[PDB]
């Protein structure tokens, strides 16, 4: 029947919204399934040809008061919840890109509209970042400052590297006593630990 | 008489006090077991030694008498912290002390705390033991009761309310009781002497130590070790025990659906499958047919249409040992049997009974054949109906049962027994020099493509997740091609119980890319390796 | 000793309420009654549990989790029942003295036992 | 584009941030009394006039800031003592479904001073510990006991912390409102 | 007004816009003024620190307090746009409503919430909705057989404290009359249920959204 | 701790059989058919000949209960929740009060049967619905230290009593019961049924009472209430012979008693 | 109850028991044959998106609606008798979303008192088991194999809270 397949496609949206909601550092949201998309779109435009061949009956002539009401009403639901559907798997990935959007501002698994889709969004966020506002980094931390000064080692080997407050030189193995403001970035990135 | 009130406060004490850094660790523990309605305490020797050494030393000293306080000062924190009704309370110990052998035990340690180690042997059905009881006096009718505790009691005779010399009765109806079960420890056997057959004893545990391990699992034990009645002025030893020690994920299956998705995952799986042997390339994929099997189906008339896959081989010893190394279940033999069942089964008898050989037992799961040829002349005829039906059948001296067998059989050897097998190969050997070196050169090192356990999972996943259907144009192209080929017969047998197995074939070969259509694809990379021969 | 009277009292209203019942003991005895006179069916009768839940839930608990208390005295009102029930004159010397009253049994929603 | 676990409740941390906003008694150990603090969301003259081992009020961050070092010493509570906490005890017992009548923030503040200034109290530290823990197992048997009443049209709570009704919101808010749910499809 | 009385209204403007199931309307002078004042401060900073150390550590932690809590603010306020935006698009073409979408929302969100409409539309209508036939095109339909444009769950129960008016005017609020021998009060009647209750001063409820939003509008009571 | 937070007549006839069993104290409201009149007055009235009929043949208290109790879910149901059932009872109850105010001959019929009825009813009760009843109607136990000082006499008192009556044969059940009973002190003219009988304790004019017994208190002021009701009825039968349709009703059931 | 909850696009594709109450051309593709009619007194279990409407648009509906098995009296005395040990995830694993689009359907009375009741008796053992934090799983899993798509996602909210505080506190 036509609402199979939209029953097995919201599967993969249930699916992959617990695979991305156990482990927030491992997003990778899975391939695309192209093929069942194209063959829930194919089944609408069979349907859609069966309605406009109902059509050309009804001014033929052919009981259309009552026959082709019916039979027109229980296609057009039929249409309806494959609309929902597809709405409801699209939305959920949208909602993915938009969270992983804010941190950034790889692309193999998503479908070429949302390869775009995100570019846009990223120039939407720092069109806001920039301008009125600037002075506090929408994109920053969002948990309380605790401590001014902080003790942080070097887990990685980054060589020497800029910053606004100055210049660091990430020699491995080497430990910091720096205020947090400053190598609040460089953690983010993954350079440095607070120990 | 003080000196039980002091004791018990000193515990009570203990619970109500013990910080390490900043989290009050028993009194967390206490109201956390409350709450999954566990009644009981896992208590720490070490904590207990820092906290106070003389509460340490009387509880080694005299374990049998001060256990019960400590558990009664259990209850008494365990009702201040939940109430503003429950049972007594179980005291379970952890400790670090030197474990003593099995074998040394003696005459010195009798009433003391023991931490010692093996492996368990035997478990016994539980039993009921009481704790609070009720009591009936014969003659005047009046009634009382006794609170029993399970440490090393006779009903008394002190009549009340003469009353006479013995008459006491249990109201049953109005008491309350405990599970109690037994176990055997044996000796580790890396410790044994040369020559001796290993030493064992015998241990008793209650309530919620009950029902926690099972036969054959090595165990580290902590316990009281005692005597009880059972020469002159001799008694056997034993031990009360005080405590013991001994699906996928998402991740998981997005590995196996990347698998499923490659474009070349047949030639890979039959890569990875017993990568020494040279060549034999079909053999490779009909093991791999094998080890995924069809899809069972019924039908509303109640008939049942088998799922598994039969193949034959006539080097060879290598890949049965692969197969029972990479299946989730396996069962390996030589034609003869492990016993006078044979393959199939057989009745033995004095009365008579009757035991199943290596068809019954390898149910639900893969069984290899070493040697087919040396099957004997009763499996001769019962390995038809072990095939065809999938069950065993006996009405003998009695006895009238019927046995399951459902399974997947592999076998080799090296006549009409042939029509069993699904498919039939014959291995063959090449003679490269550079491959004996190097398997010669493998063997001095130990003297001197996917993985098993990868593969054993992937295929776990296949089977549980997907049993996929014929297409209608494989339909049509079977039948073409089956009324092809007896008519070439014809003009020049095939017949319906091998159509039957080469669509088990093409579901198998489907089933690998979790494609729910099977398609023609498959029908004929099926029909090419039908080429027995 | 005198709980007893009590439980006997509430199967009894419980007995009179659910009348289906009735027409067991009725219909049982009046067919004992017929063949006699020329196979006896037995003095048993089996009550759903679910209906002694929606009339009195101490009851059905206490039948329940106490059956040592509960079960003889809704038997003895059972057979007061039975008894008081029409039945045969003239009885004879082994039935005067019979010492059988009825019996009960359970159907129904057991949940966790 | 806010975190999944911030859509309806706070953290720990920002309960923490909340509570550092009140005032705090300290003892100053330098004056400052004739730079200057010039602050933008507190009162900047209590700082500007400070005299050594002179009472004063300022806000709870800045008295940990100081008191991290040498500078400055806090004055404890005055509910944060032996009597106090043995009274409250008393309170709890004798009246078994009323809450007693200690400040929103008594677990916030008593774990944070316990950490940063343990030398400051005047009672011995060991025992504020064990009453503080004997309040709030009290605490939590009277709320084992109340939920029970999840209805469909409200509930009143007196005295409870902040973060203890912290602890509970998402339980109770969700089981209410599927009882909401429940009651009102019956209606319509 | 006064610097300390801007940020005890902007804690309280966070507190209540996190745990309210609608999108509460801007602070638009205070937002000025505290950006202002942010500004002015910065390049103080900067000029002291050209010029004891421990005024400088104040001043810094101080500034990095108040930033943190108007980036959540805004983030939080930006999330609700967007669970919201065809709703609020609705909202403003219906050219009776009561209140128009840029009394609610600053320029920026103004910003947002059109771009944001506009993208998420280009992806789905070529995507999907290319291929439907014409009665099923819309994104925003109303009539079809499940409604297609979510809004707010008005009957969200939420925890509340009762403040009181804020002046401690007890004799000139009309509405709070008083309990026997005790403190003042506040009645509320729930629809549903056909029934009253009494909101003393100082006690802490679980309440509905609605049957309390009139009151929260007047500060007469607080979030928890 | 957490918290939250016509039709008076069928109310006034809920509010009168909540007890299970009423005095008959208040006046009915409404109306009813005179069918329901004659038919509900007649089958009080059966119930009631039956009664007499039973004492007149001298027999004891269970035969009646055992004679009568089937008749009530046919004529006159008991413990019941319906409220025909309850205004089936009370309307018929003072149709017959109508019926036999005539004579003394009659009213002392009338009360007898009536209150051995009560009786009836009573000991169908449950404990707890009799404790609620005599506190409905309003209805002086001794002191602990008073009850120590008579505990040898009023002992001796009521010892047969608990063996006979409570079949309490062992001496250890009936001390516990008596440590347990509770006992009551009025004038000994009020139970001078049980003095003739020496059932009762007496001390300086005052009769000392178990709260085990007693029962003939209830149902000796039912009847003295009901014998004061009916002289009053009797003397307002002139404002009844306004109806003549009920005067033929109330003849013929008479009738069965002359 | 969203437009793109996808927990509410699911539950919607159940299925459940129909009757037809007239015959009509074409539509046997509903019983597997597009090639014939439907007639009427014929008996199908269609999706519950398609009998929500085919039973309410006219006069004399085309479908009538019969009552399903998840829904029998021996569910609801299950339920009564003992609610805790009840395993309402075999039932059906969407149980509370059901019913209450049931209970708008036919605005039952009795229903709503029984799943009400029902749902606020396992509350208690759930909050049981979300409170107790290690310093055991066997106990805790035994229930929770018993428990709703709708009850695990309250049993996950509720034990992350409970945990985060702790962690804060003893940190
Ligand atoms: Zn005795």
């Amino acid at each position: 029947m036509y609402g199979d397949l939209g029953n097995k496609l919201v599967l993969e949206a249930k699916r992959t919204k617990q695979l991305y909601a156990r482990s927030n550092q491992d997003v990778n949201l899975p391939m695309y399934h192209e093929d069942i998309i194209r063959n829930i779109l194919k089944e609408v435009s069979n349907l859609r040809k069966n309605t406009e061949y109902l059509k050309e009956q009804q001014q033929l002539g052919m009981l259309d008061d009552k026959v082709a009401k019916c039979q027109y009403f229980v296609t057009l639901l039929c249409m309806e919840r494959n609309k929902r559907c597809l709405l409801a798997y699209q939305r959920l990935r949208t909602d993915i890109l938009d969270s992983m959007a804010w941190n950034n501002n790889d692309t193999n698994n998503l479908s070429h509209q949302e390869q775009e889709y995100l570019k846009e969004y990223c120039d939407l966020i720092t069109d806001l970042k920039s301008g009125d506002l600037v002075d506090i980094d929408l994109s920053g931390s969002l948990v309380p400052p605790s401590d001014v000064f902080i003790d942080v080692r070097v887990l990685k080997d980054a060589g020497e590297i800029q910053t606004e407050y100055g210049v660091f030189n990430l020699i491995k193995d080497s430990q910091f006593f720096v205020r947090q403001s400053d190598v609040e970035r460089l953690i983010q990135q993954g350079y440095l630990q607070k120990i | 008489d003080d000196d039980n009130t002091e004791i018990i406060k000193s515990f009570k004490n203990f619970i109500l006090e013990f910080r390490l850094d900043s989290q009050f660790i028993y009194r967390d523990q206490l109201r956390n077991n409350i709450l999954v309605k566990n009644y009981s305490l896992t208590v720490n020797m070490e904590h207990l030694i820092g906290y106070n050494e003389d509460i340490y030393k009387k509880l080694s000293d005299e374990p049998s008498d001060i256990i019960p306080l400590f558990e009664t000062a259990i209850t008494q924190v365990a009702k201040r912290i939940s109430i503003l009704s429950l049972p007594t309370f179980q005291l379970i110990l952890n400790s670090n002390a030197n474990q003593i052998p099995l074998r040394d035990l003696d005459s010195e340690h009798v009433s003391k705390i023991v931490r010692l180690s093996g492996i368990i042997i035997s478990t016994s059905v539980l039993s009921s033991r009481a704790t609070y009881l009720s009591i009936m006096c014969r003659n005047c009718r009046h009634t009382t009761s006794i609170t029993i505790n399970n440490f090393n009691v006779s009903l008394p005779r002190s009549c009340l309310s003469n009353c006479g010399p013995d008459p006491y009765i249990i109201i049953h109806e109005s008491s309350k009781f405990i599970d109690q079960q037994f176990l055997k420890l044996q000796e580790i056997p890396e410790l044994v002497p040369v020559g001796e057959m290993p030493r064992n004893l015998t241990m008793t545990c209650d309530r919620y130590l009950t029902n926690k391990v099972i036969p054959g699992t090595r165990v580290t034990i902590v316990g009281i070790y005692s005597i009880y009645n059972s020469g002159v002025a001799i008694r056997t030893p034993y031990i009360k025990i005080l405590g013991i020690q001994s699906m996928f994920t998402e991740e998981e299956e997005e590995e196996f659906l990347q698998l499923s998705r490659n474009p070349k995952l047949y030639e890979i799986l039959t890569n990875s499958i017993a990568p020494s042997i040279f060549g034999n390339e079909d053999i490779k994929k009909a093991i791999v047919c094998l080890l995924m099997g069809g899809s069972k189906k019924i039908l509303p008339d109640g008939m049942r249409l088998r799922g598994d896959i039969n193949v034959l081989l006539l080097a060879k010893s290598q890949l049965l040992k692969f197969v029972e190394k990479v299946s989730p279940i396996a069962v390996y033999t030589s034609g003869k049997g492990s016993s006078a069942a044979g393959l199939t089964a057989s009745v033995q008898r004095r009365e008579f009974y009757l035991e199943g050989g290596a068809m019954v037992l390898a149910d639900g799961g893969v069984v290899c054949i070493d040697e087919f040829d040396k099957m004997r002349d009763e499996d001769r005829v019962a390995i038809h109906e072990a095939m065809e039906q999938q069950t065993i059948s006996i009405a003998k001296a009695g006895i009238t049962t019927v046995l399951n067998s459902r399974t997947s059989v592999l076998a080799a050897a090296n006549t009409t027994i042939l029509s069993r097998f699904d498919m039939i190969f014959i291995v063959k050997d090449d003679h490269n020099e550079e491959r004996d070196i190097s398997i010669a050169n493998h063997v001095i090192n130990i003297h001197t493509e996917i993985s098993i356990e990868k593969m054993k999972r992937y295929i776990t996943y296949c089977r549980l997740k997907c049993a996929p259907r014929l297409s209608p144009q494989a339909a049509e192209k079977l039948s073409s091609n089956f009324v092809t080929i007896r008519k070439q017969l014809l003009i020049n047998p095939i017949t319906i119980r091998q159509l039957e197995a080469i669509i088990r074939i093409t579901e198998s070969l489907a089933k690998l890319e979790l494609s729910p259509i099977a398609q023609e694809r498959h029908v004929d990379e099926a029909i090419r390796l039908f080429q027995a021969s | 000793d005198a709980v007893f009277g009590d439980r006997v009292r509430r199967f009894q209203e419980f007995l009179d309420t659910f009348t289906s019942y009735r027409d067991s003991v009725r219909s049982i005895q009046v067919y004992n009654s017929n063949n006699a006179a020329n196979n006896i069916l037995p003095h048993r009768i089996i009550i759903s549990l679910d209906d002694l839940r929606e009339f009195d839930r101490s009851f059905w608990s206490g039948i329940l989790v106490e059956p040592a208390y509960f079960i003889p005295p809704a038997e003895k009102a059972l057979t007061d029942l039975a008894d008081s029930m029409d039945d045969v004159p003239h009885p004879n010397a082994s039935a005067v003295s019979s010492r059988h009253p009825w019996k009960l049994s359970f159907k129904g929603s057991f949940g966790a036992h | 584009s806010l975190p999944a676990h911030l859509q309806q409740t706070f953290s720990p941390e920002e309960i923490q941030f909340i509570v550092e906003n009140e005032p705090i008694k300290i003892f100053p150990r330098i004056t400052t009394r004739q730079t200057r603090w010039q602050l933008i969301t507190t009162d900047d003259k209590a700082l500007n006039n400070m005299v050594a081992m002179r009472s004063t009020e300022v806000v709870l961050w800045i008295a940990l800031l100081l008191k991290q070092q040498s500078k400055c010493s806090i004055v404890a509570p005055q509910w944060l003592t032996t009597k106090e906490l043995d009274r409250k005890i008393q309170y709890e017992k004798t009246h078994p479904d009323r809450f007693s009548e200690l400040p929103w923030n008594w677990l916030v503040l008593a774990r944070i001073l316990f950490n940063k200034a343990k030398d400051d109290f005047h009672d011995p530290i060991h025992e504020l510990r064990g009453k503080i823990q004997d309040l709030r197992e009290i605490r939590q048997i009277k709320v084992l006991k109340g939920l029970k009443y999840l209805n469909e049209s409200h509930l009143q709570l007196d005295n409870l912390s902040l973060l203890e009704i912290n602890e509970l919101r998402p339980f109770i808010t969700e089981i209410m409102d599927k009882l909401r749910e429940i009651h009102t499809a019956s209606l319509t | 007004v006064s610097p300390q009385q801007d940020f005890s209204d902007l804690m309280k403007s966070w507190k209540n816009e996190r745990c309210s199931p609608e999108l509460l309307p801007y602070p638009h002078q205070l937002m000025k003024r505290l950006l202002n004042r942010i500004s002015m401060q910065s390049q103080l900073i900067e000029n002291i620190s050209m010029g004891s150390k421990l005024p400088l550590l104040c001043m810094e932690t101080e500034l990095e307090r108040l930033k943190f809590v108007i980036r959540s603010y805004i983030r939080c306020r930006l999330s609700k746009i967007d669970k919201f935006s065809l709703y609020l698009r609705q909202l403003n073409e219906d050219e009776n409503s009561l209140i128009s979408l840029t009394d609610l929302l600053s320029k920026d969100e103004i910003k947002y919430h059109d771009t944001h409409s506009l993208i998420w539309l280009k992806l789905v209508n070529d995507s999907i909705l290319k291929y439907m036939p014409e009665e099923l095109q819309a994104i925003n339909d109303t009539e079809g057989s499940v409604n297609m444009i979510d809004e707010p769950d008005w009957n969200k129960f939420v925890f509340i404290h009762v403040n009181g008016p804020p002046d401690g005017k007890w004799n000139e609020d009309p509405l709070l009359q008083e309990n026997e021998f005790g403190k003042p009060c506040y009645t509320v009647t729930i629809p549903d249920l056909k029934e009253e209750v009494e909101l003393t001063i100082g006690s802490i409820y679980v309440m509905r959204y609605e049957v309390i939003r009139d009151l929260l509008r007047d500060d007469k009571v607080a979030l928890i | 701790m957490f918290r939250q937070s016509s039709e008076e007549e069928k109310k006034l006839y809920a509010r009168l059989y909540e007890s299970k069993l009423s005095f008959y104290d208040l006046p009915p409201q409404g109306e009813i058919t005179l069918e329901q009149f004659e038919i509900w007055a007649i089958d009080r009235l059966k119930i009631l000949l039956e009664i007499e009929s039973c004492l007149s043949r001298n027999k004891s208290i269970k035969e009646i209960e055992t004679i009568i109790k089937p008749q009530f879910q046919k004529l006159l149901p008991f413990n019941t929740e319906s409220l025909e059932d309850r205004k089936k009872d009370y309307y018929s109850h003072f149709i017959l009060r109508l019926c036999f105010c005539r004579s003394k001959e009659l009213r002392e019929k009338f009360v007898r049967a009536e209150t051995f009825l009560f009786k009836i009813r009573f000991n169908m009760l449950t404990s707890t619905d009799q404790t609620k009843f005599v506190q409905s109607l309003d209805l002086q136990f001794i002191s602990n230290e008073e009850k120590a000082e008579l505990s040898h006499q009023l002992y001796q008192t009521v010892s047969a009593s608990l063996q006979f009556q409570l079949n309490l044969n062992e001496e250890h059940q009936r001390k516990q019961y008596f440590q347990q009973e509770k006992f009551i002190k009025l004038p000994f003219e009020n139970v001078i049924e049980l003095v003739g009988n020496r059932l009762v304790f007496l001390k300086d004019g005052y009769a000392y009472l178990p709260q085990f017994q007693q029962l003939n208190l209830l149902s000796n002021e039912f009847a003295s209430k009901l014998n004061q009701e009916l002289i009053k009825t009797y003397q307002y039968l002139p404002r009844l012979n306004e109806d003549d349709r009920l005067l033929p009703i109330l003849n013929h059931l008479s009738s069965g008693y002359t | 109850m969203g437009y793109y909850d996808i927990d509410d696009v699911l539950a919607d594709g159940t299925e459940f028991p129909c009757k037809f109450q007239y015959d009509i051309p074409g539509l046997g593709y509903l019983e597997n044959n597009p090639g014939r009619p439907i007639t009427k007194n014929t008996k199908l279990s269609l999706p519950l998106w398609l009998a929500r409407i085919l039973a309410i648009v006219g006069p004399v509906p085309f479908v009538e609606l019969l009552p399903p098995d998840m829904f029998s009296t021996k569910v609801m005395n299950a339920i009564k008798t003992d609610p805790v040990a009840l395993d309402l995830h075999s039932i059906n694993s969407h149980f509370f979303s059901l019913a209450i689009k049931w209970i708008m359907l036919f605005s039952e009375k009795e229903l709503a008192n029984v799943v009400s009741e029902l749902l606020l008796q396992r509350a208690q053992e759930l909050n049981h088991h979300a409170s107790s934090l290690s310093i055991t799983n066997i106990a805790t899993s035994t229930f929770l194999l018993k428990l709703e798509e709708m009850e695990k996602e309250i049993y996950k909210k509720s034990h992350e809270s409970y945990k985060d505080t702790k962690r804060w506190m003893f940190k």
